[PDB]
């Protein structure tokens, strides 16, 4: 079971950007997606999660109008797609789920993915 | 979420590290979940539902919820538990919040 | 209106024994036995072993004419199934199993 | 063994993926799974426990099996080659008969949860609902999402639909 | 150049389940050797689909 | 333990030789005995494969205990008396501690399938029957040999005797 | 796990001092609680048995485990400590592996007898009381202390009370 | 738990014979009787079982309306009498039956006797 | 009643041998057993009830119902399975049918 | 869990006396008490007995009308009264009980005090 | 209560104690127990329930009910078996009454 993240990279402020998180070993129509970054100095800030069956997806208040998370079972992929990115957004970021025994726990996140930098610089 | 930003420990002795509410009480329906980090690795969680410990993590490490705040306790620190510490609360199934790490030091 | 009581199933092919049944498929399973080796040696606590190439113990402590193409400290010793060149000259190596062991593991 | 799993239930759900236990409900505004997340994480808590007491109670140290015996120490080689196999017996008979008893108890213990959340959703409904057969139970009372939610909570209101249930049996 | 816990004459192992089907002759804190082939513990239900 | 090998079924049948479970049916055609064969099938299996499982597994390898040692070779004597004990001991309370525990689970296995067998009957039955209590059902209905081998089979047709029942209840 | 002890019956009386298992009664002659002392001394018996077989089975005999050797017998020393370290692995694992498992033993065992004795005087009152849900039967007829020691004692008169328990129903 | 049979030997073709099965370690009365023949060139051929109550008794085709298939069970044995032997019954025979822990299993053949020769030739 | 007339074998092969009615298929209720014999010995019962091997009976030996025919399957053949192995199939409790010899070899 | 009695010795013929057994490991409140005496010459005779709850006594038949039992849970002791003491009583005194496993067998004396030596002599 | 005053038994040798009423049949209601006193000590709890064997006691001993009395028996007497054994009748709960003692003599 694991996660691999790829899509970061430069992006000028006030740009968008999209990140996939790509899962082997589960299908994603038994697991939930949850999204967190870390400040290259600072500590771990939970972006948003989309739920088992994709009905209901939670955004942090950081989050909440520029950030949509997508899940896609038939690929197993999820996708975070950030809007308007400020300066403030230059992490590292990770997608996470939590399975303890093959069955989805929403309330733990102990899979993790190895991150992705994101770097959000005019120069 | 409101943490203690440093804690020191001697090798073989007993820490606890606390996680508290800024404007409310800790409770089991909060879900307290510990995660240690190194600067270089992603997040290993420890404790899941204030209690709860994964496969693979070893027995040191303990959770519960002291009067209004969550608690994770170290017995016997090792050379290898000097990481930063992170807790997670949760509001309702999905929506979490974590708390400014915690650096602990093995001395 | 009704309401059923259930339980999980997946598409798991995994099989585990018991005591009543052979060959029961189940949701989830784990290891108590592993069989794979990296098949390599390897440093043993940190230090690295002692490799005698084409040597022996023996000739390697009697210092061997063909030995000194060969550290203060190694966690064991390693040898070949070419390990030929020892006691050159023929003659009897008085506890020498003894010395090896006592050679196995310096410091 | 209890006879829930492959018995009085005689199928699992691929469509239930929230939790090793749960409900599935047919109603006048949807059907639908729920897991019963209390009880799946009780089993998950119990399992670990039981993965860790096999694993972390080994207790090994530090040794090195292999010894060299020259032509004239057979008897001690042979001595040594006692032991190695006595051990090996062991332990292979050990593990095997491990792995067997706990897997039962593993199984039987999933058997048990299963029937004693039928059990208390039958003792909580009583004679409001009828039992089917398959695990299931029909109720004799029209009532809508939150009165499941209250049967899957523990707070289901007998008195309240005693009357409307009294009429229809 | 590795980090053992446990090494075979044909290689390292990991040291984090109880038993070991690897070699016989080991050097270090090792898992037991057994002569069998499967031992997998149960932690899932039955799978009666 | 489940309750009906010396529980509510206080005593064994001699004259029911064709299985382990069975039922004793008394109708206006006569009484009989008749064993539930695949009950006692899947019994028959799972006893074998504890037994095998129990013998089998002990994988043996050649080896020769004996050894003979000189009058200055006391020491290497005494770690052999050792070993032998040290083996000695493991095996016997290995031995006597597997076969207990095995026993309780036989016994609580077949106590388990007589219970099972109760409450499928049961379930089948439902109100159509009155429990007596010592593992016997009261027909309300009066219902002859097919009735009695559909209940034994699993093919009991509540529908078509509720009205029969509901008039005599 | 049979789902009593922490279950349906969500906690144990500290009054009750006599004995295990046992009844609380509340009539208009007063309340009181009352153990049923055969199943408890049954328990103790079964309890009683399984400590004398952990203890009394270990079958240990008259050994010196210390044992010297000089500086040219290295190897011989090392087989010595290997046969130790080997004989301490063994022992704890099993120890403690065994204690896990009888401990799971004894808690099921308890939990089965709690059941048991529920629902043997569920099958004895039949429809004569209701069941409350707690792990308590509420009488339908008023009966008195005479009543209640036959239902403890097994010899509930159902007919006598059927025709008073049927016009409060 | 063994079964013996007995009363084999010669027999002039058109002549009868009778074969009894005699049972140890366990009671006639609780298990079903197979009779079985094989030939000295060939392979096994069912000729007749009797059940465990004595009341159902079943034949083959060859063997129906000149076998008799008895069991006593204060004896705890059976009979079997053949009233029409030709010459295509030289064969060794064979009492069978299955038990399984102690008690009768109808569909399996696990105790076998060690059989008696029957020869039917003129010469 | 169908069985081949003879097959070989490997010393520690696997083999399958075949057992089929003439006129129709091969299913559970006919409860399909399998019979060893050596010239000189009685009959010996290896599988019943397609699955059941009795109490004795080496784990080599396996039962199953393919496609329309019952099938036993010998893994690792050793040179004591070389003997007559014959199929019986059920019509009812009492009605049985034995096939012909199934002449193994194992060279 | 120990038994331990005091108030033994002399005494002259014609008066009273009282011993007193004090518990310790477990609650008077969840245990019975037995008086039992032997005879320094002789065997054990059963003087009386205090239930559980202390509401039922039931004494013998040489101590029925003259010995009195009693039992404080708070202060963990019990109390045996002598009246009317003849040269007959001299003997030594034991308080028994029956615990197995935390729990009181009415029917059962294994725990046991040491005894406490009581001499009726006039002089 | 009638015991009998004395019986001898040889090291390793079997005996059995018997105990009667004077007046009636023993049965399981009355509960007979039996008591091991040596001289100088408080008495030992044996047998309660006609068979029950508290922990600490050593099985050679055993109890049961032989026509109309109480019987002790004990299987490979040791040299630690003389003692005075007495046998305990109820009649209630809590009424009791103590036979005769009977003094086994280990030769």
């Amino acid at each position: 079971e694991k996660l691999v993240e790829s899509g970061g990279g430069l992006v000028q402020p006030g740009g968008s950007l999209r990140l996939s998180c790509v899962g082997s070993g589960f299908t994603f129509s038994s697991t939930y997606i949850g999204w967190v970054r870390q400040a290259p100095g600072g500590g771990l800030e939970w972006l948003g999660s989309i739920s088992v069956n994709g009905d209901i997806t939670d955004y942090a208040e950081s989050a909440e109008g520029r950030f949509t998370i997508s899940k896609d079972n038939s690929q197993n992929m999820a996708w975070l797609q950030m809007n308007s990115l400020r300066t403030e957004d230059t992490a590292r970021y990770y997608c996470a789920t939590g399975r303890f025994f093959g069955i989805v726990v929403t309330y733990a996140m102990n899979l993790w993915g190895p991150g992705v930098e994101v770097v959000v610089s005019s120069a | 979420v409101i943490q203690e930003p440093a804690m020191s420990v001697s090798p073989g002795g007993t820490v606890t590290l606390t996680c508290a509410f800024r404007s409310g009480s800790v409770t089991t329906s909060n879900y307290p979940s510990w995660f240690q980090q190194t600067p270089g690795q992603p997040p290993r969680l420890l404790i899941y539902n204030t209690n709860s410990r994964p496969t693979g993590v070893p027995s040191r490490f303990s959770g519960r919820i002291s009067g209004n705040k969550a608690a994770l306790t170290i017995t016997g620190a090792q050379t290898e538990d000097e990481a930063d510490y992170f807790c997670a609360l949760y509001k309702t199934a999905l929506n979490v919040r974590f708390g400014g790490g915690t650096h602990l030091t093995v001395l | 209106d009704t309401l059923c009581i259930g339980y999980h199933a997946n598409n798991s092919t995994d099989t585990v024994d018991t005591v009543l049944e052979k060959n029961v498929t189940v949701t989830h399973s784990v290891n108590l036995l592993e069989d794979k080796h990296n098949g390599k040696l390897c440093k043993l606590r940190g230090v690295a072993p002692l490799h005698l190439g084409k040597c022996n113990i023996a000739g390697w402590i009697l210092g061997n004419p063909e030995c000194e193409s060969l550290a203060r400290s190694w966690s064991y010793i390693v040898e070949t199934s070419n390990s030929d060149n020892g006691t050159c000259y023929p003659g009897d190596f008085i506890n020498y199993e003894e010395l090896r062991e006592q050679l196995s593991s310096v410091s | 063994l209890f006879g829930a799993i492959a018995g009085f239930i005689e199928g699992g759900w691929t469509g239930m993926v929230d939790g090793w236990y749960g409900y599935h409900h047919q109603n006048e505004q949807g059907s639908g799974y729920a897991a019963d997340l209390k009880s799946t994480q009780n089993a998950i808590d119990k399992i670990t426990n039981k993965v860790n007491s096999v694993i972390e109670k080994m207790n090994t140290q530090f040794t090195a099996v292999g010894k060299e015996f020259n032509h004239l120490e057979k008897r001690i080689e042979n001595l040594n080659k006692k032991v190695d196999d006595g051990f090996l017996d062991i332990w292979t008979y050990n593990a095997e008969l491990l792995v067997l008893l706990e897997n039962e108890r593993t199984l039987d213990y999933h058997d048990s949860n299963v029937k004693n959340l039928y059990e208390k959703v039958r003792n909580q409904l009583k004679n409001n609902a009828k039992e089917i057969g398959n695990g299931c139970f029909e109720f004799y009372h029209k009532c809508d999402n939150t009165c499941m939610e209250s049967v899957k909570n523990g707070t289901y209101d007998y008195p309240k639909y005693s009357e409307e249930a009294k009429l229809n049996r | 150049d590795c980090n053992t816990t446990c090494q075979t004459p044909e290689g390292a192992i990991n040291t984090s389940l109880p038993f070991q089907n690897v070699h016989p002759i080991t050097i270090g804190k090792c898992p037991k050797y057994v002569k069998s082939t499967k031992l997998r513990l149960a932690t899932g239900l039955r799978n009666v689909p």
